[PDB]
C-alpha cells in the first residue's frame, strides 16, 4: 500500500486559480488514489487557540499526564497492541459483500460518475481528478475493510453508508471544489449577467422582506433572461452575508442587506 | 469472460491466436505472418488485464514493461560458461518468444534507445550481435500487443492523432491494427457495467466458506501423482492448436476480388481516420482473411473472411462500428 | 552513494548536512541557487532526518543541524513599499521553516 | 581582427557564365607556370630576408591613413605595415620604398571596396 | 587498422538507407568522400589517408510523416543545403492518391500472393547474369569527347541559368543553378554515352541526359 504526501504549486492552494493550474500529477497517477485529502487552513480564531493549547500542553509536558490514564481506562491502546490486532485480522478475515450492499453502491457510482458530466459541461473543461471504475473498486475496498475491523463474515449496508460517507469527504469534495469565479470563456457572458441580475433583484426587493425561488424564475424568465446557471448565482449573493438569505426549506429568499 | 465489452478487440486477439500464414519469397526474403496489436486508450480501461489474460491463455508468452527493460535484456547479452570457459550468448526476451508472443505495457514510456531495437525485430525479425568477436544473426518471429497512454492524460478530440500519440511514424506503421478506445460518460453504460463488476466482485471459490481468507499456500502439496453459449478455456486451447498445426488455407480469386474494392473504396476518400492509409494496409487484409480461414478449419479463403476483415479494419481506422 | 573500490559495493558517503550534525551550515547567497538543489533540504530543516532510496540501499540517516542563511532581494534592493512576498521568489513551503 | 576579408560574389552575368563554362569544358575536353621554383623562392625569402622601412614609408604611410581617417581604426594601418613589409620581401630587396606602400593600400583599400 | 564501410567500397555503391537518422559523425564522412574521395584516418599515431572514390545511392524519409504544402523543401527533410548540393540528382515520390492507380497496385501485389510467380506480361525479364555481364563490359569501356559536343553545352548551361534568375519562385526548384550541375550534366552523360555507345558521344546524348536531370527537378510538385 502507497501512502503519499504532496504540497501544491505555490505552496498554497490559492483558491482563487484554477485547479488545473494547482495540480502538476497527472491524470495517469491520479486514478490509482483511492482517497485524495485536499487540505487547508481556515484561520478561525476558536480552533487556533484549542490547537495553541494542545501543542503547549505537549510541551510543557502535561501530554504524557494525561495520555497514560486513557490509555489505562478504556480509550486508547498501545502500539504493541493495535500492532497485534492488526495481524491477527488480517490473517483472520475476509469479509464479503451482501446483494443489498451491491445495489446501494451501484446507485452511488451512478450519481457520482453524472455529476462530473454536469461539472465538466458547465466548466468547459476536463476535470483533473478523475472518476473511473477504480473508484468504484475503491469504495468496494474500503466497505470490506470497515468490516474487517468487527472481524465480521460479511459486509452490510452500515458499512456502506460510511464508505461512502468518506469517498465524499475524500475525493468528491476535491473534485467539486466550486470555483467563484474564473473569468474564462465558461459563463462568459455572465462575467456581465451576474450584476445585471444583482442590480434587478436588489432593486425589486427592498432590505426588508422575502421572496420566492418559484416567482424568482418565472417572471424574471418570462423575459428570456434565464441562463441555467443563477442556481449559485443565489448563493454567491448570499456569501455576501447581506444580499440573499434561503429559510425555510429553501423555498424562501430573504434579503437581509445592502 | 470477466471483461464488459472490447468485443472488437477481443476478435482482434483471437485472430492473432491463429496466426496468417507465412510466405518464403526469392531473394532472401520472407513475409510476415503475425497480426501486430496496439491499444491507446485513456486511465482505466481495461488495457492491462488483456495483456495478462494473452498472457495466460497463449501457448508462448512474454511480459515485457517499458521503463524496466534494457536493449541488451531483449535482444540478446554475451555472458561467460563457468563449467568449461567459453564466452557465449545468452537469450533475451524477443528471441525466447519465437513463434509466441510478447506482450508490452506502458509502451510509450520506453526510452529511446531502448525503442530502436524493437524497431529491427518488428521490421526483419531478426537480430545481429556483432560483439566481442561474437557474429551471429538469431532468429525472433514473435507477435507483438502492446498498450500505451496519450500524451496528455486523457484523449483529446480537438487535436490531431499524431499530436496524441507520442510515438515515431516509422514505429507506429508496423502495427497492424491501432485501437483508440475512448470512456465516455453515460447513465445506462455505468449502470450496466457496475452491475457486472459488483457480480464479479461476489465470488466464492469452491470449498471456501463466507470469511474465509483464500489460502493460496497449497500446504507444501505441490501434486497429489508425480507423471448463448461459451466454451471452457482448454477447449479454446486445443482449438488454437488444431487450427495451428492443420491447416495451411491458400488465397482465391473471389476474395481478392472484395479485397481489392475494399482498399480502393478505403484509400479514395476524404474521411479523416486516426491513421494514414497506405500500400501495407493490402497484406493486412490478406493476414486477417488468412486467420478468419484458419478460424473456419477450412482450406481456401472464401469471401466472408474478406468480408469480416474488411469490417474490423474498417472499425479499428473510422470507428463507424 | 558510491562504489567501493576495495569492498565492490554501494556505499553511502557523507555531505555538508552531514558533516555539520549537531553543529551550524552556513549557505551564503541562498538566492541564487538552483530550486532543485534548494528543495533537498526540506526534510532536513524539520524533520532532522535524510532518507536514501537507491541502488539497493534503503536507509535513513540523521543531521540535527541549523541553517543560518544569507540573501539579495529582487532588484538586489529592498522596496519598503511592497509586501515581503514580492521582494523575494521563495514560497512559503521554505519560508515557513 | 582578421587582416583581409574577401566577398565573393557569384551574379547571373551572360559574358562571365559563358567564359567560365568555356574554360570548364576546355579543361574537361583532352587534347609560365613553375612547379617548385616557388617552394624555394618562399624558403628564401622567409630564412634569409628581413627587410626594414624607411622615411619614403613614413611620407606616404602617415598621409594615407589621415586621408583614410577624412571609420578606420587603428588596426587599418598596422595592417598596411605588414602587408608593405611583405610586398617588400618579393621582388627581393632589403628595404621598403613607395611601391610596396602603394601596392598595399591599393589592396587594402580594394579590400574596403567590398 | 580496420577500414569503414565507405572505404570498403571502392569502384562500388554505398546504399546508405534510412539516411535522416544518421549522425552528423557520419555526415562528416559523408561529406568528406563528396569533395576529394580520401578519408583521414584515426587519430592512433598513424596519419594515414586511404583511397575512398565510390559512388552514393540515399534513402531519405521525410520529417513528421509525408510532403507538406510548406514550400521549402529544405523544410522536408533536415539535411542540409549545401550537403545535398553535392548529390547529383534528387528524386522526390509523393504517394498521391488515384483511383486508378491503386486498382492496378492492388491486383499486382495480390496476383504475387495468390501465385507466387510475377504476373506473366509481354515485358521479358533479361537475365540477370546478363545483367552482370554488359554492366561490367560497359564499366570496363571508356569514352571521349569531341570540341563541338561540348559547345551546345555551353548553351544549355546558360539557358538554364537564365531561367534559374528568375526560376526562384515560391514553391517549385531548389535554390539555383550552379556549376556543379554543369559537371554532373557531363558526368551523366558519361554513363548514357558508356550503355550502348563508344568513342565520341552522341548529340542526343546530352539531350537524354538533361531530359532526365529535368523530370527529376519536376518532380518537386509530383
Ligand atoms: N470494462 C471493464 N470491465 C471490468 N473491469 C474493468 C473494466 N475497465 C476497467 N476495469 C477495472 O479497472 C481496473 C484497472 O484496469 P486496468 O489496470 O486494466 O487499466 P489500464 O487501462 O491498464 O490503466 P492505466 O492507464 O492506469 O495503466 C481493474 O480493477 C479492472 O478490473
Ligand atoms: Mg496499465
Amino acid at each position: 500500500s502507497v501512502l503519499a504526501a504532496a504540497n501544491p504549486i505555490y505552496g498554497r492552494y490559492d483558491d482563487l486559480k484554477s485547479p488545473g493550474d494547482n495540480i502538476d500529477f497527472q491524470t495517469t497517477i491520479l486514478s490509482r488514489f483511492d482517497m485524495i485529502f485536499i487540505v487547508k487552513d481556515d484561520h478561525n480564531e476558536e480552533r487556533d487557540i484549542s490547537i495553541a493549547n494542545h501543542v503547549i500542553n505537549i510541551h510543557t509536558g502535561n501530554a504524557n499526564a494525561m495520555q497514560n490514564q486513557q490509555e489505562e481506562n478504556g480509550s486508547e491502546i498501545s502500539i504493541e497492541k493495535m500492532k497485534r490486532y492488526i495481524t491477527y485480522c488480517r490473517l483472520k478475515c475476509a469479509p464479503r459483500l451482501s446483494p443489498q450492499a451491491a445495489e446501494k453502491l451501484s446507485s452511488n457510482f451512478v450519481t457520482i460518475r453524472k455529476q462530473l458530466l454536469i461539472n465538466e459541461l458547465e466548466s468547459t473543461e476536463r476535470s483533473s481528478i478523475p472518476i473511473t471504475i477504480r473508484q468504484l473498486e475503491a469504495i468496494i475496498r474500503i466497505t470490506e475493510s470497515l468490516a474487517k475491523l468487527e472481524l465480521s463474515p460479511i459486509a452490510q449496508e452500515r458499512h456502506v453508508d460510511e464508505a461512502i460517507r468518506l469517498f465524499q469527504a475524500s475525493t468528491m469534495d476535491a473534485a467539486s471544489q466550486d470555483p467563484i469565479g474564473g473569468l474564462n470563456q465558461a459563463s462568459g457572458t455572465s462575467l456581465s449577467e451576474i450584476r445585471r441580475f444583482e442590480q434587478e433583484l436588489k432593486r425589486r426587493l427592498p432590505i426588508g422582506w422575502s421572496t420566492s425561488y418559484q416567482t424568482l424564475r418565472r417572471e424574471f424568465v418570462d423575459t428570456h433572461r434565464f441562463s441555467q446557471l443563477a442556481l449559485d448565482k443565489a448563493l454567491y449573493a448570499l456569501e455576501k452575508h447581506e444580499t440573499i438569505q434561503l429559510r425555510h426549506q429553501g423555498q424562501n429568499i430573504y434579503r437581509s442587506g445592502v | 469472460p470477466s471483461i464488459y465489452g472490447h468485443d472488437h478487440i477481443k476478435k482482434a486477439i483471437l485472430l492473432m491466436l491463429m496466426g496468417g500464414v507465412e510466405k518464403n519469397l526469392e531473394n532472401g526474403s520472407h513475409l510476415r505472418g503475425d497480426i501486430n496489436i496496439l491499444m491507446v486508450g485513456d486511465p482505466s480501461t481495461a488495457k492491462s488485464q488483456l495483456l495478462r489474460f494473452v498472457l495466460n491463455t497463449a501457448s508462448l508468452a512474454i511480459a515485457t514493461t517499458g521503463r524496466g527493460s534494457s536493449g541488451v535484456g531483449l535482444t540478446a547479452a554475451v555472458t561467460t560458461d563457468r563449467e568449461t570457459g567459453e564466452r557465449r550468448l545468452e537469450a533475451g526476451a524477443m528471441v525466447l518468444a519465437d513463434r509466441g508472443v510478447v506482450c508490452i505495457d506502458e509502451f510509450d514510456k520506453m526510452t529511446d534507445v531502448d525503442r530502436v531495437a524493437i524497431h529491427e525485430v518488428m521490421e526483419q525479425q531478426t537480430v545481429t550481435i556483432a560483439k566481442a568477436g561474437i557474429h551471429t544473426t538469431l532468429n525472433a518471429r514473435c507477435s507483438v500487443i502492446a498498450a500505451a497512454n496519450p500524451v496528455f492524460g486523457q484523449y483529446d478530440v480537438n487535436r490531431d492523432p499524431h499530436q496524441n500519440i507520442a510515438l515515431p511514424d516509422s514505429l507506429l506503421s508496423r502495427f497492424d491494427l491501432l485501437f483508440v478506445v475512448t470512456d465516455d460518460i453515460n447513465e445506462i453504460r455505468d449502470r450496466s457495467i457496475s452491475e457486472h463488476v459488483l457480480r464479479t466482485h461476489r465470488y466464492l471459490p469452491p470449498g471456501y466458506l463466507e470469511g474465509e481468507p483464500v489460502r493460496e499456500r497449497l500446504n507444501l502439496s505441490l501434486a497429489v501423482g508425480e507423471d448463448p453459449k461459451l466454451v471452457t478455456i482448454p477447449f479454446l486451447r486445443k482449438y488454437v492448436q488444431y487450427a495451428k498445426e492443420r491447416v495451411i488455407p491458400q488465397l482465391t480469386q473471389e476474395a481478392i476480388n472484395v479485397i481489392v474494392k475494399n482498399y480502393t473504396d478505403l484509400r479514395n476518400d476524404d474521411n479523416t481516420k486516426k491513421s494514414p492509409i497506405t500500400a501495407r494496409t493490402l497484406e493486412t487484409l490478406i493476414r486477417l482473411a488468412t486467420a478468419h480461414a484458419k478460424v473456419r478449419l477450412s482450406k481456401t479463403v472464401n469471401k466472408v473472411d474478406a468480408k469480416v476483415a474488411a469490417n474490423l479494419l474498417r472499425f479499428a481506422l473510422l470507428g463507424e462500428d | 552513494v558510491r562504489k567501493d573500490p576495495i569492498t565492490k559495493e554501494w556505499t553511502l558517503e557523507g555531505g555538508a548536512l552531514v558533516l555539520a550534525d549537531k553543529g551550524v551550515c552556513l549557505i551564503d547567497e541562498f538566492d541564487k541557487m538552483n530550486d532543485q538543489d534548494r528543495t533537498s533540504i526540506h526534510e532536513a530543516m524539520e524533520q532532522q532526518s535524510i532518507s536514501i532510496s537507491k541502488a539497493g540501499i534503503v536507509t535513513t540517516l540523521q543531521a540535527r543541524c541549523s541553517i543560518i542563511a544569507a540573501a539579495n532581494p529582487n532588484g538586489g534592493r529592498y522596496n519598503s513599499t511592497l509586501p515581503l512576498a514580492q521582494n523575494v521568489s521563495l514560497t512559503e513551503p521554505i519560508l515557513s521553516r | 581582427r582578421f587582416d583581409l576579408v574577401y566577398l565573393v560574389l557569384d551574379k547571373v552575368d551572360e559574358k562571365n557564365d559563358r567564359e567560365l563554362a568555356k574554360h570548364l569544358t576546355n579543361l574537361y575536353l583532352e587534347d609560365v607556370l613553375p612547379v617548385e621554383f616557388l617552394t624555394m623562392y618562399i624558403s628564401y625569402a622567409k630564412e634569409h630576408i628581413h627587410p626594414i622601412i624607411t622615411e619614403a614609408a613614413k611620407t606616404e604611410l602617415v598621409r594615407a591613413y589621415v586621408g583614410m581617417r577624412k571609420t578606420a581604426t587603428t588596426r587599418q594601418l598596422e595592417s598596411m605595415i605588414r602587408l608593405a613589409e611583405a610586398h617588400a620581401k618579393m621582388k627581393l630587396k632589403n628595404v621598403v620604398e613607395l611601391e610596396d606602400v602603394q601596392e598595399a593600400v591599393r589592396l587594402i583599400r580594394s579590400a574596403i571596396k567590398d | 587498422l580496420e577500414g569503414g564501410a565507405l572505404v570498403l567500397a571502392d569502384n562500388g555503391i554505398c546504399c546508405i538507407d534510412e539516411f535522416d537518422k544518421m549522425d552528423e559523425s557520419d555526415r562528416t564522412a559523408i561529406h568528406e568522400v563528396m569533395e576529394q574521395q580520401t578519408i583521414s584516418i584515426s587519430k592512433a599515431g598513424i596519419n594515414t589517408t586511404l583511397n575512398a572514390r565510390t559512388s552514393i545511392l540515399a534513402a531519405a524519409n521525410p520529417l513528421y510523416g509525408r510532403y507538406n504544402p510548406r514550400l521549402s523543401p529544405l523544410d522536408n527533410i533536415n539535411l542540409p543545403a549545401a550537403l545535398l548540393s553535392r548529390f547529383d540528382i534528387l528524386f522526390l515520390m509523393l504517394d498521391i492518391p488515384s483511383r486508378d492507380d491503386d486498382e492496378k497496385l492492388a491486383e499486382h501485389v495480390t496476383y504475387v500472393h495468390m501465385h507466387n510467380k510475377q504476373p506473366d506480361l509481354d515485358f521479358t525479364p533479361v537475365e540477370p547474369s546478363k545483367m552482370r555481364e554488359y554492366i561490367a563490359y560497359a564499366k570496363t569501356k571508356r569514352p571521349v569527347m569531341s570540341e563541338a559536343v561540348n559547345d551546345y553545352v555551353v548553351q544549355a548551361y546558360i539557358r538554364l541559368r537564365q531561367d534559374s534568375k528568375r526560376e526562384m519562385d515560391s514553391k517549385f526548384s531548389f535554390g539555383q543553378a550552379t556549376p556543379r550541375t554543369l559537371l554532373g550534366i557531363i558526368r551523366l552523360s558519361q554513363a548514357l554515352a558508356k550503355l550502348r555507345l563508344a568513342d565520341m558521344v552522341d548529340i542526343d546524348d546530352v539531350e537524354e541526359a538533361l531530359r532526365l536531370v529535368r523530370v527529376s527537378k519536376e518532380s518537386l510538385y509530383q
